[PDB]
């Protein structure tokens, strides 16, 4: 019903720098200020955001009334915010269709309310603002503006203050904002506050506070703008024009953020980590501040894109529940070995019980026992009492670990005990339980010992008496409901677990999620975490097992359980880096070392290609120097050297060099010519 | 491996199966012990023969492990315990008879009525019946009728009865080892010349006389006020400078001075420690009495009570018929329970029984790490020491008033504080030269320096020259006047109060001391005190693993004990003695009798 006439223009884009601009707080509750990488959907610093600039100097005046099609992917940086009220409301429509769902946002005061509901409509919706008296010109409009009904997500609340009247300045505002919508979470993150310069988008410190969190969580994967043209007045002419507005399109990419989370979330100098690399050496220096001199950074030049797990396709329930409800009374000499067999487990969800006494593990944590899972498990379930509980320790030797079960000095497992009163206690007393107090030498690990011998104590032939050197090891405990805590009968399982190449059998509860064909992603797969790029590249594995090992267990191929097909990780980006001379001084300009590869291989194997211009500008397409240790892009070449003496530069003489009494155009560089 | 490594694996399952089947042993006890029944009698039956038995063959098997080979000191003193202790060089003739001996004292003392003719069948027992008799009964009459009729009701039966026992203990300990019941009464206290300096029994000796001789002037100072203020209200029947009526003190036989002291307090006028009707109607039951003693417990540093000491551990009568011979008594079970049983009532001394047996409690858990062998007090004295030293701590006025038992308006001037001494001055030191006498009479008898024709005329003679107490009636030889006690009827040792009552004072010098609490030792409440009770706990956990010596050089800084401690307890109380007593005489006169005025 909208048709494409005078004013529209082409796609038009102004692919210009991103700045400092744009960082939101995740957890908005204030933390313990720890200056950690930040993780997730993020937006890139000064990479070619897309201004286009909806002007009215002149009747054209290249007016961006356009409707141009934008990917939303992982997330939006907006900036279209003008303190004017000019172009407020979107539609954030899926695919823009009447199937998809459009998330409408407000970005004006008179009515704060974000509706998903259907919103059908044409190609170009419209909004004008004519005349009124309280300063609104009436920006509500006679018109369609699509169509709510039966909505799915709803947000209603008081029309609080955002914006008003008109900006003194050209761009006197800093209301940006950022969207990404995931998980019962979205992000309306703003900084509501005005900021004047003269046309640009402001390198201001990107400091905007969490302001709402909905629970709305619908995906979005693609969005489109909406524009406002006065029919009133905005030029005298009378005609249907957008008033003098510039607004700004960026996206968010899966990287990382440095936070200081100081004061409730606050920040002094955000740093995202795959900017230049300056910005890696910060995120690996786990702080706010530069150093000075040859610098190792961390392997986050482009980050992974998704969090791939790959679980075998099991989904039984494990016999746990007949462990711990177990009928199965043993005892220490006649210790269970219960094998799990290939099952899910729900692993530290027995930690959550609140009648479990001892969940000490001493190898593997509770919490990384549930996503890290389990080539084999044994349960061990018998019954020892207290002093013998922290004698179950593998550390602690006794009566209950040298003469009876043993734990290895690693075990790469966890140990669970409980109470056991009015379960294995006779009021006449439990005798039925045993222990081995007595054995010929200390038991090696996991070693039965069901043997009850006449323990031949001295030198004396007993042959099925107990004389008097002779002592009967198979000896009872002697449990009853009056006894004491220390005596008390305790049910132990010594959940056993061990990792070998073997394939995974019994795995913790999650949702295996559907493998990615070729991107740099955050493979788990059995529980192996790590970085690199998911390969269909088939090598000489064997194939039964899965875990690999490549070189300096690198473990490059990892097999897929569901179509028994390897997958190799091959990382995105390479280790063996060096910034050869930092930016702390005025030296602003950075580059550090990749790879002994050359670095003609860096945008098609180091898979440069589609990053920031920063990293076009530094990186790929910028001087290139070469060293012993590798290459790198960002410095030059120079015939001028002298004695390499300060640590500084790697082994080709670089340091804190300065140029500007050259000239003071672009200062000091990083031009490798003395080790100072 | 040599025999060493033998003996202590012996050791071990001596210890596992001792712990093993003891506890239903001790908890068979207690079971009778609680509830008076018939198939309790063969709960005894078991708990008694089975627990013997078992507890004789392993020491008898042990007799072939040399006691000079063992390098491993514990295991050593295990050894003294274990092998020391065996087989009973009686018949099983005389072994039974013996034992239907025990039998006999128990239920012919624990059914004793005195009883007017005229009304023989309406009388009371000794408990609580006849406790009272002794105490604020006024009109000695029948006071004397009491005395003289329980003297023969215990005499007229026990008399031969307990001559021949001491032949048969005499003779059970001749072939221990010792020469007499009293040497093997006093084996608790032995050690090694490496750690110990040997001490010996005869050291034992000794070192009771030494103790003796010097508490002597104190106690002399008290009998005399004591005989002072038995003047006005109980006319000519004490002398100025004689000795006081046995039949005239604050219980039956003359034991305690408990409830001589609302007829001794000088100026009680004022309020003072008594908080009964208080205890009363705050609703403190026996029960919140021992989370009392928790809180207590907890602010000292020692560990508090265990679920079983909750739900088990019955004190008073639970209102099921459960009939118990009540008596302040702790039950170390081994393994992990620990019991409490006595009627529990709400006065004072009784609140200090009550902490008495919780610090028996206390020390029973703290060397509960021990082996079983070893899981007894460090001496015959240790044992009673630590829980009557945390009963008299606790009674101080200051904290009863901190935790809220006493009256916010109390004063604790000198006068009150004296007032205080003097009621455990009383309780202890009415006790000290009574105990004395008795267990130096028990040493002589057992020796048998004394023959039978003259154990009385021995008997009152040192009651009227260490204890200084005259009696209406010698009775004779044909009674049993000193068999008519809860420890010689049931034959408990009783050095065991002597040396208590000696470490008390040198354990509150410690918690006086290390506690740094002010006052000189009277107002010296060892509460949140961490350090003092951590240190205590350290003294209690060696146990008898570590002779006790050694412990009491640890605790004190002294390996021998000593009266001095009784000096910084009583000195003020001591001082105004010689102030209050100046128109008396100290000390007594065995000229002056009843009987013979
Ligand atoms: C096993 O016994 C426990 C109680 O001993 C049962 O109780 C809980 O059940 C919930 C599920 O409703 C579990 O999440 C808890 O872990 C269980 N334990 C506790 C301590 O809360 C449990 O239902 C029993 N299971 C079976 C299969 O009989
Ligand atoms: C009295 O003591 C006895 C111990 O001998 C307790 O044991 C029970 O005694 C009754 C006698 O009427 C027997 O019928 C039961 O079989 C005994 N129970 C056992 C052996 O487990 C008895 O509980 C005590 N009385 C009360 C009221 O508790
Ligand atoms: C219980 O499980 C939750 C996960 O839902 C976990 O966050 C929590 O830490 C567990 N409880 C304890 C005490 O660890
Ligand atoms: C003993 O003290 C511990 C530590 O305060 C407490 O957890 C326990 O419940 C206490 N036991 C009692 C009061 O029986
Ligand atoms: C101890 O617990 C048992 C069962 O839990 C109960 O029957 C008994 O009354 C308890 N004893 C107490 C609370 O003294
Ligand atoms: C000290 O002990 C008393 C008991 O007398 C108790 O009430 C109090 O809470 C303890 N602590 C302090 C700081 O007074
Ligand atoms: C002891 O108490 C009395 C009051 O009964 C007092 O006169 C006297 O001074 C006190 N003694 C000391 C040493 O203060």
């Amino acid at each position: 019903q909208c048709v494409n006439l005078t004013g529209r223009a082409t796609i038009q884009p102004s692919f210009t720098n991103s700045s400092h601009r744009g960082v939101y707080y995740p957890d908005t509750i204030f933390r313990s200020n720890s200056l950690v990488l930040s993780q997730g959907y993020f937006l890139p610093f000064y990479s070619n955001i897309s201004w286009y600039y909806a002007l009215t100097k002149t009747n054209g005046a290249e007016k961006r009334v356009d409707n141009p099609i934008l990917d939303f992917k992982d997330g939006i940086y907006f900036a279209a915010t003008e303190k004017s009220n000019i172009v407020r409301g979107w539609i954030f429509g899926t695919t823009l269709d009447n199937t998809s769902q459009s998330l409408l946002i407000v970005n004006n005061a008179t009515n704060v309310i974000i509706k998903v509901c259907n919103f059908q409509f044409c190609y170009d919706p419209y909004l004008s603002g004519y005349f009124h008296n309280n300063k609104t010109w009436s920006t509500r409009e006679f018109a369609v503006y699509s169509s709510y009904a039966n909505c799915t997500f709803e947000y209603v609340s008081k029309p609080f203050m955002l914006d008003i009247s008109g900006k003194s300045g050209l761009f006197d505002t800093l209301r940006e904002f950022v969207f990404r919508n995931v998980d019962g979470y979205f992000k309306i993150y703003s900084k509501y506050s005005p900021v004047n310069v003269n046309s640009n988008l402001p390198s201001g410190f990107s400091a905007l506070e969490p302001l709402v969190e909905l629970p709305a969580g619908i995906n979005i994967t693609r969005f489109r703008t909406l524009l406002t043209i006065h029919r009133g007045d905005p030029m005298p002419n009378n005609g249907w024009t957008v008033f003098s507005a510039a607004y700004y399109v960026g996206y968010l990419a899966p990287r990382t953020f440095m936070l200081k989370y100081n004061e409730n979330g606050t920040i002094t100098d955000a740093v995202d980590c795959s900017l230049d690399p300056l910005s890696e050496a910060k995120c690996t220096l786990k702080s706010f501040t530069v150093e000075k001199g040859i610098y190792q950074t961390s392997n986050f030049r482009v980050q992974p894109t998704d969090s791939i797990v790959r679980f075998p396709n099991i989904t039984n329930l494990c016999p746990f529940g007949e462990v711990f409800n177990a009928t199965t009374f043993a005892s220490v000499y006649a210790w269970n070995r219960k094998r799990i067999s290939n099952c899910v487990a729900d692993y530290s969800v027995l930690y959550n019980s609140t009648s479990f006494s001892t969940f000490k593990c001493y190898g593997v944590s509770p919490t990384k026992l549930n996503d890290l899972c389990f080539t084999n498990v044994y349960a061990d379930s018998f019954v020892v009492r207290g002093d013998e509980v922290r004698q179950i320790a593998p550390g602690q030797t006794g009566k209950i670990a040298d003469y009876n079960y043993k734990l290895p000095d690693d075990f790469t497992g966890c140990v669970i005990a409980w109470n056991s009163n009015n379960l294995d206690s006779k009021v006449g007393g439990n005798y039925n339980y045993l222990y081995r107090l007595f054995r010929k030498s200390n038991l090696k690990p996991f070693e039965r010992d069901i043997s009850t011998e006449i323990y031949q104590a001295g030198s004396t032939p007993c042959n099925g008496v107990e004389g008097f050197n002779c002592y009967f090891p198979l000896k009872s405990y002697g449990f009853h409901p009056t006894n004491g805590v220390g005596y008390q009968p305790y049910r132990v399982v010594v959940l056993s677990f061990e990792l070998l190449n073997a394939p995974a059998t019994v795995c913790g509860p999650k949702k295996s999620t559907n493998l990615i064909k070729n991107k740099c992603v955050n493979f788990n797969f059995n529980g192996l975490t790590g970085t690199g790029v998911l390969t269909e590249s088939n090598k000489k594995f064997l194939p039964f097992q899965q875990f690999g090992r490549d070189i300096a267990d690198t473990t490059d191929a990892v097999r897929d359980p569901q179509t028994l097909e390897i997958l190799d990780i091959t990382p995105c980006s390479f280790g063996g880096v060096s910034v050869i001379t930092p930016g702390t001084n005025a030296s602003n300009q950075v580059a550090v070392l990749y790879q002994d590869v050359n670095c003609t291989e860096v945008p098609v194997a180091i898979h440069a290609d589609q990053l920031t211009p920063t990293w076009r500008v530094y990186s790929t397409g910028s001087n290139v120097f070469q060293t012993r240790a590798g290459c790198l892009i960002g410095a030059e070449h120079v015939n001028n050297s002298y004695e390499c003496d300060i640590p500084i530069g790697a082994g080709i003489c670089a340091s804190y060099q300065t140029q500007t009494n050259s000239r003071s155009v672009a200062s000091q560089s990083i031009i490798a010519y003395t080790m100072s | 491996s040599t025999t060493e490594d033998r003996a202590k694996i012996f050791l071990d399952n001596f210890n596992h199966e001792a712990e093993d089947l003891s506890y239903q042993s001790s908890l068979a006890s207690w079971e009778y012990n609680t509830n008076i029944s018939d198939e309790n009698v063969q709960k005894m039956d078991e708990a008694g023969a089975k627990w013997s038995a078992f507890y004789e063959e392993q020491s008898k098997l042990a007799k072939n492990y040399p006691l000079e080979e063992i390098q491993t000191v514990p295991v050593k003193l295990q050894l003294q315990i274990l092998q020391q202790s065996g087989s009973p060089v009686l018949s099983e003739d005389k072994s039974k008879r013996l034992n239907s001996i025990l039998n006999a004292m128990s239920t012919i003392y624990s059914t004793g009525k005195v009883c007017k003719p005229n009304n023989p069948q309406e009388c009371f027992l000794l408990e609580p019946g006849l406790d009272n008799i002794m105490g604020t009964s006024k009109d000695y009459n029948e006071r004397l009728w009491a005395w003289e009729g329980w003297r023969a009701e215990v005499g007229k039966q026990l008399r031969p009865l307990y001559e021949e026992y001491v032949a048969l203990k005499n003779e059970m300990a001749r072939g221990y080892h010792y020469e007499d019941y009293g040497d093997y009464w006093r084996r608790d206290y032995e050690t090694e010349e490496s750690s110990g300096s040997g001490y010996s029994r005869d050291q034992l000796m000794k070192d009771v006389d030494r103790i003796f001789t010097e508490i002597k002037p104190l106690y002399e100072h008290l009998h005399a006020y004591v005989r002072t203020k038995l003047m006005d209200t109980y006319p000519f029947h004490i002398s100025p400078t004689g000795c006081l009526p046995a039949h005239l003190l604050g219980d039956m036989w003359g034991r305690f001075w408990t409830n001589l002291y609302p007829l001794t307090v000088p100026f009680g006028q004022k309020p003072n420690i008594d908080v009964t009707d208080a205890m009363v109607n705050q609703g403190w039951d026996a029960n919140r009495i021992f989370k009392e003693a928790e809180k207590f417990f907890v602010s000292v540093g020692l560990p508090n009570m265990t679920e079983g000491f909750w739900n088990n551990s019955m004190l008073t009568e639970p209102g099921d018929g459960r009939k118990v011979v009540c008596h302040p008594t702790a039950w170390d079970l081994g393994k992990g329970d620990f019991r409490i049983k006595m009627c529990t009532k709400v006065t004072m001394e009784d609140f200090l029984t009550a902490h008495h047996e919780m610090g028996h409690i206390q020390y029973d858990m703290a060397y509960a790490t021990q082996p079983y062998l070893l899981r007894n007090g460090a001496n015959e004295g240790f044992h009673e020491a630590v829980g009557e030293v945390m009963s008299l701590s606790v009674a101080t006025p200051k904290h009863l008033k901190t935790m809220g038992l006493l009256s916010p308006d109390f004063l604790e001037d000198n006068e009150t504080e004296i007032n205080f001494l003097l009621k455990q001055a009383l309780n202890i030191v009415g006790t000290l030269p009574f105990t004395y006498m008795l267990e130096k009479w028990r040493w002589m008898v057992f020796r048998g320096e004394i023959p039978k024709e003259e154990w009385m005329k021995k008997w009152w003679e040192m009651k009227r020259d260490l204890v200084g107490v005259v009696e209406p009636v010698p009775h004779d030889e044909t009674y049993c006047d000193p068999a008519s006690l809860f420890h010689v009827a049931n034959d408990y040792s009783f050095i065991r109060y002597y040396t208590r009552t000696i470490f008390e004072f040198q354990f509150h010098e410690a918690l006086c001391r290390i506690a740094q609490h002010d006052g000189p030792l009277h107002k010296c409440d060892i509460s949140n005190s961490t350090d003092a009770g951590k240190k205590l706990h350290q003294m209690l956990s060696v146990g008898k693993s570590q002779p006790w010596t050694v412990t009491l050089k640890d605790i004190v800084d002294s390996r021998n004990m000593d009266v001095g401690p009784l000096l910084r307890y009583f000195e003020p109380l001591y001082t105004w003695l010689q102030e209050q007593n100046r128109k008396s005489y100290v000390g007594w006169n065995t000229d002056w009798s009843p009987y013979s005025d």
